[PDB]
């Protein structure tokens, strides 16, 4: 036979894209512009447009369908308590921080850093294209040709305080928050509960507890580490916004 | 919609149009959002579910004001509300090291 | 648009699935949300995404040491409830299946199932009973009784 | 043509078949740790609820059984026709919309 | 081809998900690798397929 | 469903020196006070008679 004789807890990275880019288009602006005899020949051709528009639309309101099923599981917002001692598992590296205004956690800054969104995440145009707030050349010059990218219905706020809401019931009750009352329990507990779930005894943990605090803490570092520095990391997101930039193009 | 809305009063081309939609063209009720500006909906400090979505935070619903005209209508004068919406019911779980 | 929509949808499903069956619990589905053996999730973020953090527990330093099915004594056969039969060259011991914890072969941890002549590579060992010691911790004293007096 | 050849794809099912026949399921968690076959299958009997004792006290019979099977599929596979229809579909579907 | 290579990316997502349940582990979910209580899979190699 | 803390519903590893958290209490095993119940009798036959 062969038993391990100890162990490593490992913090492994997982990327799913959930949303497009809303995206609208005049049809009678794009095939015809401002021109009336055009737009009275594009009557003879039915109900394109409106086949066209509703497709669109339908998109649309998918996605943000998408988006609610993903992140609004959570019936309540909960709070991580304010003193933050759960036995030595640190988790000051992916909770909210108050410091900054975005209240987002570190990790989520790093990965809102890397994805630079193609600039198409844009909708007014005036007062000279925003300023040059709004990408002058791709977005204005799209849509001037009845182009339109309709903003998401939850703001990265929202979705972060949702995240946020995630980790205080994870941390704060274990799965009881997902099946009914949430149910205070020490972390230490918890890990051990969750230990008990892949066959290894609950004294596993309790004599190694801070081994196992410390081997977190390093994996979620390294987690930083690797993100700030791997290039390429979030290129799934990267390509989605690629793809729909494209195609617009 | 990706208008401010400084453009809206008479980039309708008002003069040859109806009255009845010219009264959405302006109002005291003009309230800017990040989906362009809205004409009718009275801005609400104080946030609820998400009834019918604006975007960009901002939902829209159409409920009992209780205002000056609520006080004074029998009706309680019900108008069209843009609010920010409200994730959910906010809690805090008792955690404790021993409990 | 509408090809790479549902595309998308079915990227949404599933990191709504791993919403719920990782960060929400515990799951015994292999490789779903991370390598080896899961033991939480934290979801973050990211722009159009969701980056799901998969803790895990991965065993190392493995050392070998010898098996066997079975241990024969008195002519019954004992099988660990929740364990593996490990011999470190000497003596035998009772181990759980993924961390070496060894303990001593006792009828506490083990249960018995028929004569020792139908499994293959049954071994022989003893199985120590806790409470024949506790019974002769006073049986030498009814010894001590009817003898130093 | 494809990345992978069949050659490699053939040598990646021989990996994972003899990683499952050496080590169980432990080489798809971690380390690959060794373990005789007769005391895997006594695992995944306790994982469907049957005690271990069930496997070790009918191992000949259970071994002349799973023997059996595998050589049933060969002959399921040798004689019926039509038995891989998943795949000629996909092959015929490419090949009519090509012609 | 755009809408088969979809309906194949379901079934190949499909059969790396049986791969790591069935082969890389034992399954409980029901029905999801054979019919009956599931012991263990074994992978084979077809033309364009598993 | 509060039960006994006993020697049937609990397993032993190790000394109270390494757990955070432990606290202390008596576990009672069911056949300590069943081996007195005579333990008593032998005392009484050898210390009455």
């Amino acid at each position: 036979i062969a038993i391990p004789t100890n162990f490593t807890i490992s913090v492994t990275t997982e990327i799913l894209p959930v949303s497009m880019t809303k995206t609208s288009v005049d049809c009678t602006m794009y095939i015809c512009g401002d021109s009336t005899e055009c737009s009275n020949l594009l009557l003879q051709y039915g109900s394109f447009c409106t086949q066209l528009n509703r497709a669109l639309t339908g998109i649309a309101v998918e996605q943000d369908k998408n988006t609610q099923e993903v992140f609004a599981q959570v019936k309540q917002i909960y709070k991580t308590p304010p003193i933050k001692d759960f036995g030595g598992f640190n988790f000051s590296q992916i909770l909210p921080d108050p410091s900054k205004p975005s209240k987002r956690s570190p990790i989520e800054d790093l990965l809102f850093n890397k994805v630079t969104l193609a600039d198409a995440g844009f909708i007014k145009q005036y007062g000279d294209c925003l300023g040059d707030i709004a990408a002058r050349d791709l977005i204005c010059a799209q849509k001037f040709n009845g182009l339109t990218v309709l903003p998401p219905l939850l703001t990265d706020e929202m979705i972060a305080q949702y995240t946020s809401a995630l980790l205080a019931g994870t941390i704060t009750s274990g799965w009881t928050f997902g099946a009914g009352p949430a149910l205070q329990i020490p972390f230490p507990m918890q890990m051990a509960y969750r230990f008990n779930g892949i066959g290894v005894t609950q004294n596993v943990l309790y004599e190694n507890q801070k081994l196992i605090a410390n081997q977190f803490n390093s994996a979620i570092g390294k987690i930083q580490d690797s993100l700030s520095s791997t290039p390429s990391a979030l290129g799934k997101l990267q390509d989605v916004v690629n793809q729909n930039a494209q195609a617009l193009n | 919609q990706d208008v401010n809305c400084t453009e809206v009063p008479v980039a309708i081309h008002a003069d040859q149009l109806t009255p009845t939609w010219r009264v959405y063209s302006t109002g005291s009720n003009v309230f800017q959002t990040r989906a362009g500006c809205l004409i009718g909906a009275e801005h609400v400090n104080n946030s609820y579910e998400c009834d019918i979505p604006i975007g960009a935070g901002i939902c829209a619903s159409y409920q009992t004001q209780t205002n000056s005209p609520g006080s004074a209508s029998s009706v309680a004068s019900q108008s069209i509300i843009a609010y920010t919406m409200s994730l959910g019911a906010e809690n805090s779980v008792a955690y404790s090291n021993n409990s | 648009q509408l090809i790479r929509a549902a595309e998308i949808r079915a990227s949404a499903n599933l990191a709504a699935t791993k919403m719920s069956e990782c960060v929400l619990g515990q799951s015994k589905r292999v490789d779903f949300c991370g390598k080896g053996y899961h033991l939480m999730s934290f979801p973050q973020s990211a722009p159009h995404g969701v980056v799901f953090l998969h803790v895990t527990y991965v065993p190392a330093q493995e050392k070998n040491f010898t098996t066997a099915p079975a241990i024969c004594h008195d002519g019954k056969a004992h099988f660990p409830r929740e364990g593996v039969f490990v011999s470190n060259g000497t003596h035998w011991f009772v181990t759980q299946r993924n961390f070496y914890e060894p303990q001593i072969i006792t009828t506490d941890n083990t249960f018995v199932s028929g004569n020792c002549d139908v499994v293959i590579g049954i071994v022989n060992n003893t199985v120590y009973d806790p409470l024949q010691p506790e019974l002769d911790s006073f049986k030498e004293e009814l010894d001590k009784y009817f003898k130093n007096h």
